[PDB]
């Protein structure tokens, strides 16, 4: 995914 | 005489204070009278439980918005797995209410706290830009515990709208003094990731924060790189204690972990610092962090002394934050001069990399011109190169004062043949050095394979001033 926690 | 908080879990917040010296020295700032009154912090994440019994008294709707659903209410989405607990945990580290019989306390327990709900959905360039640019004359400090994938093969950073939001924030935000952006440096340790391959942490406009365990070691998840600025405590092995904060469904947790917990603690310490001097610029704040952070008893094999006598590590930056020292130094701080920028295009022709390449260049740093720099802040080596397996490369940069920065370490999982396209590797390790003189760039193949490629552009970009220096440590 483009951005992760 | 200062009375420390009476909250039921405050005794378990080992990282805020104690006799043992393994803390962030936050009670010393509280006793000087700084608790965060008047400062506004926003958590850019998956939402904030605005009615939590330990957040409601400090909650600020002017610091909040729901970008994912396009409404003003940032309440998280409730699910059986409690996936959207992450932003609430980060917020309590900053500004959980004190002396109210509930859970523990925030670092800045009298500050105002909001949240931007922006991770619960597809995170586009426009979504990032709208969050970073929210209410910039009301919010003082933005905290972000997210970023590009930590798989150890990604090279990615802010796209056009998000980069525009960073420049608008530091230029016109906070009355022209500049928004403060705090970033978690990453969780890619197990993949041997480099936080210089992450454009958010690598930016000069963010304070990138790494982690240390309770016993003072480099945690399993930590990423090393030259762009990190400083460190706060977080989790480690199962014999080491963890972070205490507010949890989803009005609960309290003692098991908050990872890079995610380090950036909010730094944001809270910066909030105390701004209360002590509301006139500090975005660049002032980074100077204060460089001068006051503490290496002592953090274990690493790469501690080095730079050209002005400060110890610096790729795992920790300049060391652990020290809240008491930050607020003391802030009170009589003299604003730094306007920022200068000196651009030096190094190459006269392309160079084959082969097994090893060394590029040497003596520079004057814009001598005789209005952008002459004798006192460096950030430095960048902007590199364009082709190569057949990117993760086999290691890249180092040496300053004229002899400080060796690792711009890129080997990345075993990075098989890309795409190279680097004007990627702006950044180092904080030569801060306050004179950048006039010989710079050295080294690129090497760390594997036995017969790799091949070409370096086609190398721009050295220097930022800083020509005044105000201190006697080296
Ligand atoms: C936190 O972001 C909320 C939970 N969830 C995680 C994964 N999801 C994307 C899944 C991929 O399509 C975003 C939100
Ligand atoms: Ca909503
Ligand atoms: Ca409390
Ligand atoms: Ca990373
Ligand atoms: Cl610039
Ligand atoms: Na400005
Ligand atoms: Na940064
Ligand atoms: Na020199």
């Amino acid at each position: 995914k483009r951005r992760v926690k | 005489v200062y009375q420390e908080p009476t909250d039921p879990k405050f005794p378990q917040q080992w990282y805020l204070s104690g006799v043992t010296q393994r803390d962030l020295n936050v009670k010393a700032a509280w006793a000087q009278g700084y608790t965060g009154h008047g400062i506004v912090v926003s958590i850019l994440d998956d939402g904030i439980e605005k009615n939590h019994p330990d957040l409601a008294g400090n909650y600020d709707p002017g610091a909040s918005f729901d970008v994912n659903d396009q409404d003003p209410d940032p309440q998280p989405r409730y699910t059986q797995m409690n996936d959207n607990r992450h932003g609430t945990r980060c917020a309590g580290e900053v500004a959980a209410v004190a002396n109210n019989g509930v859970c523990g306390v925030g670092v800045a327990y009298n500050a105002r706290i909001g949240g931007v709900r922006m991770l619960d959905g597809e995170v586009t360039d426009a979504v990032e830009a709208r969050s970073l640019g929210l209410n910039p004359n009301h919010i003082h400090i933005y905290s972000a515990s997210w970023g590009p994938e930590d798989d150890g093969k990604t090279v990615d950073g802010p796209a056009r709208l998000a980069e525009e939001a960073f420049f608008r924030g530091v230029s016109q935000g906070r009355g022209g003094l500049g928004s403060i952006f705090v970033w978690a440096s990453g969780n890619g340790g197990r993949e041997h990731d480099s936080c210089n391959c992450d454009g958010y942490t690598n930016s000069i406009y963010t304070l990138s924060i790494s982690s240390a365990t309770q016993f003072g070691n480099v945690p399993w998840y930590s990423e090393a790189c030259s762009s990190t600025l400083a460190t706060t405590y977080s989790s480690g092995n199962q014999n080491e204690k963890q972070i205490v904060t507010t949890d989803l469904r009005q609960k309290c947790t003692e098991s908050h972990t990872g890079t995610s917990a380090s950036a909010p603690l730094a944001a809270g310490i910066i909030a105390l610092t701004l209360e002590a001097n509301k006139n500090l610029t975005w660049r002032d704040m980074q100077h204060l962090v460089v001068q006051t952070s503490k290496p002592a008893h953090l274990n690493a094999n790469d501690w080095a002394t730079n050209g002005v006598g400060r110890k610096v590590s790729h795992s920790y930056g300049y060391g652990l934050l020290d809240a008491g020292a930050m607020v003391a130094l802030a009170q009589n701080w003299t604003t730094v001069a306007p920022q200068r920028k000196c651009i030096i295009d190094i190459l006269t022709e392309p160079k084959d990399i082969g097994k090893r390449l060394e590029v040497r260049k003596t520079v004057t740093a814009c001598l005789g011109e209005p952008n002459h720099i004798t006192r460096l802040e950030h430095a960048q080596a902007r590199l364009t190169l082709s190569y057949n397996r990117r993760g086999d490369l290691a890249i180092h940069l040496v300053s004229p004062m002899g400080t060796r920065s690792t711009l890129l370490a080997a990345r075993p999982h990075d098989y890309s043949a795409d190279g680097f396209n004007d990627w702006a590797f950044m180092t904080t390790h030569s801060w306050d050095e004179d950048p006039s003189g010989e710079w050295v760039l080294e690129i090497e193949n760390t594997s036995e394979a017969n790799n091949y490629g070409t370096l086609t552009k190398f721009t050295l970009v220097l930022y800083g001033t020509a005044s105000g220096s201190l006697v080296p440590r």
